[PDB]
């Protein structure tokens, strides 16, 4: 890791001068609280029927979305105290945080 | 094959429908899911983690990049000029366009057999999702060829890493300065921010600077600000006419549109002038994006927030009380609790029914139906969980234009000038501008002022 | 072949040497050690980690096994009288001794080519690493024979799988129980104590009960504790003269002692009697383990010291800093900062010559070397360390013998007066103990007992 | 994981429910603070030559040792308030706790 950059690394090699992998680009997520998978360690709890996530029924998410979210969209109501730009800086900032790929 | 198949067979793990669907009338169809990207194939005691492609940092990977075969390839290196590499042949009024992607598999051609409009490289993978959205990185890819320019005009001698080195740097700062002034304080509150974004003391080698695997759904509730259509409008700032309001379904990975179908300004404002979407509990996300996700270019159109809740598990991430419980707040065990929390018996009883248990709800779903906070967007959930995050790409990074080795104090003084709406004035045909605090700002008699009342750079101080 | 080459490739990460050892007068020579097997074989983009091949509960795993090959490995099955495997070709006296491991190379084999002692089959891969901790599976083992075949006399129709699992119980208490009531307060500090375990109150589905890998590495404070010899005292409790001191070198897997050279009470018996190293700043670790760790059996003679240095390393665990920073402790930027941290002008201006910066320094020599805590044996860097992590095991864990639902009331009163003063008179053949606390009385005439004046376990409840 | 457990798993799995994984057998080690290795994926450091920890060089093990350590094995001062059992319920104690694999 280098001594004094004027400027930035790209793929953001060496910001933690001390783990130096930390923020880097291709390195994997963190993780605040451990992980809920099915079998403990890699099966998506609804992934096997009859498999209870705690005592209850993995609900179906184009249920959820379904019940809950769905709307008569004439509906709508605009956010009178901010703009759309707001709504799309939304995205310019994920897109320059995040991103985990699937495989083609 | 997870878009032509509907097996449980591992690249895949697809959303079965249920028995009343509204668009979906059978039973034995899905919407498609190809599994996110572990980080260590072939493991049989790591707990699965899935992998960022990305930089956590508040660095601006999706106009520079994040990789660095990629990166190299986005420069013109022809002459010395620093300069972000532009459309070979196919400009906006003689500004600049994004490049074009060299791809196998071009869906934003298959909007539109009849024209060449393919994706458009660039920073992240994503930018042609919305022609609302590549027009921003035009933008940015703007103020870089920019910055690299004028700054050739104050320094010379200074080659061409150097030229655009010291832009990116100036850019890098436009987006963390503006994110964290003028968006974050209003998708956020006062208080969250009080409690969240206590001030830049300075730079702590010991804060965990990369991004939480739920951060990555969390900021997902920006889903419930997105708005049916698409509007352009014209310099008088009325319904702009190749067609005013064309429904956002038409629009996913739609190229030409944005270089046939009339600028990059008609949307860049009007973006400006058009109030964004308001979320409440009985208005979550709308149809436009629930039944028509990219369904011009799929073979069904996905179910957003539905990818969302999948997408969550995939992750294997807890539920709404465990964070409910890892921020300091409130764990509502009952469907009384929960009214109590999301005060709104109605949709608790709805929850609870879906889930059994307050404490299985996905955290979409906990985020985005919680009340939201006062003056701000974002219930104490997705606050706490977004406040946090922010907080540590800022103090967990090195690079922080309020950091004292990065830019001089001289520097800094003029750079805490840049607003976007002057960004999008230099780079743009527009005259006329929305005022500080472009976010909050939707109307248009005024709401907006002119480009004398907006100051500049300073490059001067470089 | 990390044991025998010097080369500095593949699995090895070996020990080179100073130009001036005592010792190894050969620069070309090292100390043999391998590397800490990764939690995913293929660096990619995952950090590597290491892997915990026991559990982390307090369960009495040393015991029972780990994994389930193993478990049932170590059982009479040819019974349903619910027991654990013993030895069939030697006895204590009468009482019981271990099995032995099959090993296609034993090293105990190694210590007297004239006896064939292989090495006990236990719970844990390291029960002869020193004849006393076989010592203590060796006891263990008894109580989990005299309570099965005790529990049998009580609830007669009880199942072989029955009578062995609950017996397990009764033990995972006793080394619990011990370990919480006997062992932290005084390992811990009657200040820590009150901060990294307040009392019990309930159990939390949110503590990760799992084990840090720095506990890995400060856990190991232990080995300032070591004497360089073992001693057998007879049960005049007077120097046992087979013979009575033997350096801890000429012991290291030499089980033989322990079946040939006069059973296992000698040995507890110099546990008890015969004070315990304490750590000074002038006096870490003894040579003994220095540059005599096993050479009875090894090629050239280890450094435990420089052998917890080095994994310091191969767990990529940060510094003697980062922890300080870690647990609201006061970092040492300077010679002096350090001087008065450690309370020492010397230690501190000696690490420094070694490391530049404390930022610097690995754990254990940190840990090891900050001055004792009142009535402690660790330092609050340990302290906190070594206490946080006790107090996940007990809240994290969902047996806690003091959880709502494993014993019962009485069960529980019961067990809450065992001791293991107690449990070394019912399966050994020695008469007088020491009195509570024998962690801490160690003197003969006095500070000790006999065993009647000992309560008993009561299994009336079960 | 069960629908209930009189007795603990050996490997040590249902405990947690929510996380199956948790505190058990051939898993894992858990990290308090990122590791910090040299390549800043997989290199303990004190592995080149020329490597530098933060600013400094990074000390030898066999050398602090010799330097920190060595003591002379006579002044051995003994803690006349414990008892060498304290010691030993250390090690065993350590042993139901942790256990780090090398590859033979
Ligand atoms: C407007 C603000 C937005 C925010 C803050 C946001 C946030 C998120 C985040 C964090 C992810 C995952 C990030 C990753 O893993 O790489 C996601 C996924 C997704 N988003 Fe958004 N997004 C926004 C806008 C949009 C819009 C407008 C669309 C479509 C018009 C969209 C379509 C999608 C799709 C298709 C996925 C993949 C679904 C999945 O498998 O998880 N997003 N977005
Ligand atoms: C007396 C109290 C002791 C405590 C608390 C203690 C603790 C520790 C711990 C926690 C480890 C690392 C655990 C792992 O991941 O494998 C370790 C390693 C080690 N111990 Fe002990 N230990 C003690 C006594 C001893 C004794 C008596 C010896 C020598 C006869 C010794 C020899 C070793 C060896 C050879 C290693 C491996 C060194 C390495 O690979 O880094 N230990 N001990
Ligand atoms: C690299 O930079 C040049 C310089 O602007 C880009 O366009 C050329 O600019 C010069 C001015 O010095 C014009 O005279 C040329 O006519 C321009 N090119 C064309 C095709 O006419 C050039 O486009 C940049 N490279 C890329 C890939 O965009
Ligand atoms: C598909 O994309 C094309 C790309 O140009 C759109 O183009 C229109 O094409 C017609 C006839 O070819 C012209 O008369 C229009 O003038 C073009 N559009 C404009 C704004 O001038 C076309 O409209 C798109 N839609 C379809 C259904 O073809
Ligand atoms: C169980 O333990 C967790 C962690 O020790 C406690 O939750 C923490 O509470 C603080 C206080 O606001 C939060 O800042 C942390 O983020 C929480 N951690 C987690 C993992 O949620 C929790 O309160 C304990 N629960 C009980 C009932 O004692
Ligand atoms: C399994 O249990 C038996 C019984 O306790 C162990 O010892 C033998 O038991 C039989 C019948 O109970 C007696 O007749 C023998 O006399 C016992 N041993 C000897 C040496 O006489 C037996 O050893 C146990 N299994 C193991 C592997 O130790
Ligand atoms: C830099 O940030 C870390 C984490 O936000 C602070 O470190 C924590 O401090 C608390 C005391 O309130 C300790 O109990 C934690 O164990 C620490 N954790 C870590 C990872 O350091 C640290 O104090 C901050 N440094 C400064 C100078 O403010
Ligand atoms: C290895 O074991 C043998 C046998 O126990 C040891 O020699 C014994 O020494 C004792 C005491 O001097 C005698 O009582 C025994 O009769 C001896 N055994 C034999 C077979 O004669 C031997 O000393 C042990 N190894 C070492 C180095 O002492
Ligand atoms: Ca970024
Ligand atoms: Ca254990």
């Amino acid at each position: 890791c280098p001594e004094q950059d004027k400027y930035r690394t790209i793929t953001g090699m060496c910001n933690n001068r001390r783990s130096p992998t930390l923020g880097a680009s291709n390195r994997a997520f963190v993780r605040w609280l451990p992980a809920e998978y099915e079998d403990g360690f890699s099966l998506p709890y609804g992934w096997t029927p009859g498999v209870k996530r705690n005592g209850f029924p993995v609900a179906l998410a184009r249920a959820v979305s379904n019940e809950i979210v769905r709307f008569p969209t004439d509906q709508l109501t605009p956010d009178q105290e901010r703009s759309l730009m707001f709504m799309q800086w939304g995205q310019l900032l994920d897109h320059d945080l995040d991103f985990t790929p699937e495989p083609a | 094959n997870c878009e032509t198949s509907c097996v449980q067979q591992p690249p895949c793990f697809p959303l079965k429908i249920p028995p009343n669907d509204p668009r979906i009338k059978n039973q034995a169809d899905c919407i498609p899911f190809f599994r996110s990207c572990p980080a260590c194939p072939g493991s049989n005691i790591t707990i699965r983690n899935q992998i960022n492609a990305l930089t956590s940092f508040v660095d601006a990977s999706m106009v520079y990049g994040s990789e660095e075969p990629l990166a190299r390839n986005l420069r013109n290196m022809s002459n010395q000029l620093g300069l972000l590499a532009v459309n070979q042949r196919f400009q906006d009024n003689g500004r600049a366009l994004l490049p074009f992607d060299n791809l196998h598999d071009d869906p934003c051609l298959l909007t539109n057999r009849s024209a060449r409009i393919p994706c458009f490289l660039a920073g992240d993978t994503r930018s042609s999702e919305m022609p609302e959205l590549t027009s921003m990185h035009t933008l940015l890819l703007r103020e870089h060829n920019r910055l690299a320019t004028e700054l050739k005009s104050l320094n010379p001698r200074w080659d061409g890493e150097r030229l655009y080195q010291e832009a990116r740097k100036i850019v890098g700062a436009m987006v963390q300065i503006i994110t964290y002034r003028d968006y974050l304080p209003l998708v956020l509150g006062p208080t969250a921010m009080r409690k969240y974004l206590p001030t830049y003391r300075s730079y702590n080698d010991s804060v965990d600077p990369r991004i939480a695997n739920v951060f990555t759904n969390a900021f997902r509730y920006g889903h419930t600000l997105i708005q049916p259509f698409m509007f352009r409008l014209d310099n008088r700032y009325q319904p702009m006419e190749p067609n005013p309001r064309v429904p956002l379904s038409r629009v996913f990975f739609a190229s030409w549109r944005v270089v046939l179908e009339g600028g990059i300004d008609p949307i860049l404002r009007g973006l400006m002038a058009t109030p964004a979407k308001l979320n409440r509990q009985n208005q979550i996300a709308v149809d436009e994006i629930r039944e028509r996700l990219f369904e011009q270019v799929m073979r069904i159109g996905l179910d957003l927030p539905a990818l969302n809740m999948q997408r969550s598990r995939d992750h294997g991430l807890p539920g709404y009380n465990a964070w409910r419980r890892f921020c300091g707040l409130p764990q509502p065990e009952t469907v009384g609790q929960l009214g109590t929390v999301l005060r709104n018996l109605k949709l608790a009883r709805k929850l609870m029914e879906q889930y059994g248990t307050p404490n299985n709800i996905d955290i979409w779903m906990g985020g985005v139906s919680e009340p939201l906070k006062r003056k701000g967007r974002v219930g104490p959930l997705l606050a706490c969980i977004i406040g946090t995050q922010f907080r540590k790409l800022r103090d967990g990074d090195r690079f922080w234009w309020e950091n004292e080795g990065v830019f001089s104090m001289q520097q800094r003084q003029a750079l805490a000038q840049i607003s976007l709406p002057r960004i999008i004035c230099d780079n743009t045909g527009i005259t006329t501008v929305s005022k500080n605090n472009i976010f909050m700002s939707n109307s248009y008699p005024r709401d907006f002022v002119n480009c004398s009342t907006l100051p500049a750079l300073n490059l001067a101080s470089w």
